[PDB]
């Protein structure tokens, strides 16, 4: 199943609104997760199912579901959140991931 | 298909065999003990009106508080409440037993559909909910057969060999089955209200309403027809097992064998319409019959006109729904339930008011049916033409 | 607090073998499903293998399919991945994940919890 993600870079600054979207070309129901990964460290979840939120996550992380659209949303930039960021198809046996989304700041 | 599988099929069949065995001996309990049509009515109606009330509660225990301790007290449970009826003889016991019946049932199904979600690997989540009908029917056809033939020899031995089975059942998942002993340090406080807040109600409705009727049709006809035979041509309890089981089997290898060619040249919706309009025909002809075989092959030829049904209505919920085949499976077990209920009341309470008049009730829930899916037809079309 | 210890990895003759494992800790292994997942250096991810210790299924991506296996022992808690043929593209970094796989029940139904990666053991790193 192909799995786009956009866009493949972006650079914001400190406390403005970051959006990512994520499509993939086959009905994948609400099985989208997302994980964010730090330079050089293991990949950490951010968003167990669509528009859900995971234990720990700040809330101003936040998911959406349209249609084929999936989108991820950061209402504030701290130069903490600094990471690359991935959208995760898990609706059957097959997994794929995003490209992947390298945050400028 | 490992013997933990096997035990768990045995566990359902057992126990939609239970519901059976009560009917091929009403030849007596309707003289024995002076009750009317409404006595039989509640008696039989009682184990699918606990079973239906206890298994939320059932459920949720089996989910909480572990999966074989709960299979196992309702397996004691099943096997109390049988030797109960058997033991008994008032129908306050009975009332009593057939109850706690319907409580074991109600009891150990969630724990095993839960069962056997774990055991089984995650992509046949469709085909597991076949084997459930196919069990679920072949335990609700081979109750009443075995029930008479276990009949013959006295008025208290199927019951206790149910309760003997049941407790040979019990020793297996004892010895046999296991089930993990740790649990989840976290787990997700989503508690899975999404589902019912992302539901077309709509889309539903038809296959309930057909699901419901022929759950209703397949229940009352046999109450129905245990005691128009035993009063018309005074069947022994004999002749009533030779009739429900062989309509049963001739249904199944029917069933086993014609449906998907009947697919090739029908859809869904226009053979479950011909299948009812010949199931009210043929019960039209059942009224007229006055002799030993013409009723006597009734039923062989009515049983396929419910098991030509069953399937379809199977396969209109794996189809409509999509991914969804646990909301599926759980629509389609408590409709069948509420219509094992629905059944079985009705047809003994309308006996008294006359002898045929559960037969006209009959017929005119399969014309309802019948009506129902020409009226989803429009809808059909209104969505064809509207799209190509 | 969970955490899988992830072992093995190391220079490779191209078209040899190896043997990763990853040592659960702390949680459940039967209620509980181990995928190993890949990082090529300076490069996304992509989910290699999967494993559900109840149910007894394996699953392998269609990129690598059939070459590598995947095992799990109940016994000590543990998984193992084989690698049998190796190239220069293999070369990456391997990550050891759990999702949790079991039934939560509903009124009149059970329902299975999502698919989310909760906690990844620290990764190892194959070469050649």
């Amino acid at each position: 199943i192909q799995m786009t993600q956009s866009p493949s870079s972006l650079s914001a600054s400190v406390g403005d609104r970051v959006t990512i979207t994520c499509r993939a070309s086959q009905s994948v129901s609400s099985a989208v997760a997302w994980y964010q990964q730090k330079p050089g460290k293991a990949p950490k979840l951010l968003i167990y199912s669509a528009s859900s939120l995971y234990s720990g996550v700040p809330s101003r992380f936040s998911g959406s579901r349209s249609g084929t659209d999936f989108t991820l949303t950061i209402s504030s930039l701290q130069p903490e959140d600094f990471a690359t960021y991935y959208c995760q198809q898990s609706s059957s046996s097959l997994i794929t991931f995003g490209q992947g989304t390298k945050v400028e700041i | 298909m490992n013997k933990q599988i096997f035990v768990l099929y045995f566990n359902i069949f057992l126990i939609f065999l239970g519901i059976g065995l009560v009917i091929p001996v009403l030849p007596v309990y309707l003289k024995d003990l002076g009750l009317t049509g409404s006595d039989l009515g509640l008696l039989v109606a009682a184990f699918a009106l606990s079973q239906m009330i206890i298994s939320p509660f059932g459920g949720t225990l089996a989910d909480k508080l572990g999966k074989k301790l709960i299979i196992c007290i309702g397996l004691i449970l099943f096997s109390v409440s049988e030797f109960m009826f058997a033991v008994g003889h008032n129908f306050s016991v009975l009332m009593l037993s057939r109850v706690i019946g319907g409580m074991s049932a109600g009891m150990v199904m969630p724990g095993v559909t839960g069962l056997i979600a774990d055991i089984s690997p995650s992509h046949q989540k469709a085909k597991n909910f076949g084997y459930m009908s196919a069990i679920i029917n072949s335990g609700f056809i081979l109750g009443p057969g075995i029930g008479g033939f276990m009949a013959e020899v006295s008025h208290r031995m199927p019951f206790y060999f149910a309760g003997a089975l049941g407790i040979l059942a019990f020793i297996m998942s004892i010895v046999l089955i296991h089930d993990p002993k740790k649990s989840t340090t976290s787990g997700f406080q989503k508690l899975e209200p999404q589902l019912l807040t992302k539901i077309n109600w709509k889309v539903f409705i038809t296959p309930v309403i057909l699901t419901l009727v022929l759950s209703f049709g397949l229940s009352a006809f046999q109450t129905l027809y245990s005691l128009y035979t035993a009063d018309k041509v005074n069947y022994s309890p004999k002749d009533i097992s030779i009739a429900i089981t062989g309509g049963g089997i001739f249904g199944a290898l029917f069933q086993i064998y014609f449906f998907d060619k009947f697919m090739k040249y029908f859809s869904e919706l226009t053979f479950i319409a011909w299948s009812l309009l010949y199931s009210v025909v043929v019960l039209i002809l059942l009224v007229f019959a006055n002799d030993y075989w013409s009723i006597m092959l009734i039923s062989f030829v009515v049983f396929i006109g419910f098991n030509m049904i069953r399937p379809a209505i199977t396969n209109y919920f794996s189809n409509i729904a999509g991914e969804r085949q646990g909301f599926a499976g759980g629509l389609n077990s408590t409709f069948t339930s509420m219509g094992n209920f629905i059944g079985p009341l009705i047809a003994g309470a309308l006996f008294d008011v006359h002898i045929e008049a559960p037969i006209y009730m009959a017929i005119g829930v399969s014309l309802a049916g019948v009506v129902i899916v020409l009226i989803e037809k429009q809808h059909r079309a209104k969505l064809k033409e509207q799209n190509m | 607090e969970v955490q899988l210890v992830e072992s093995g990895g190391g220079l490779v003759q191209p078209g040899g073998s190896l043997r990763l494992s990853c040592a659960a800790s702390g949680f459940t292994f039967s209620s509980s499903s181990i995928h190993w997942v890949r990082q090529a250096p300076g490069k996304g991810l992509e989910w290699v293998a999967s494993i559900s210790s109840s149910s007894g299924s394996t699953s392998y991506a269609d990129s690598v399919k059939g070459r590598f296996t995947i095992s799990a022992d109940t016994s000590k808690n543990t998984a193992y991945l084989q690698m049998n043929s190796l190239r220069a593209e293999d070369t990456a970094v391997y990550y050891c994940a759990r999702m949790s796989v079991e039934n939560h029940w509903y009124y009149f139904y059970w329902y299975m919890s999502p698919y989310a990666m909760d906690y990844w053991g620290q990764g190892t790193l194959v070469t050649v």
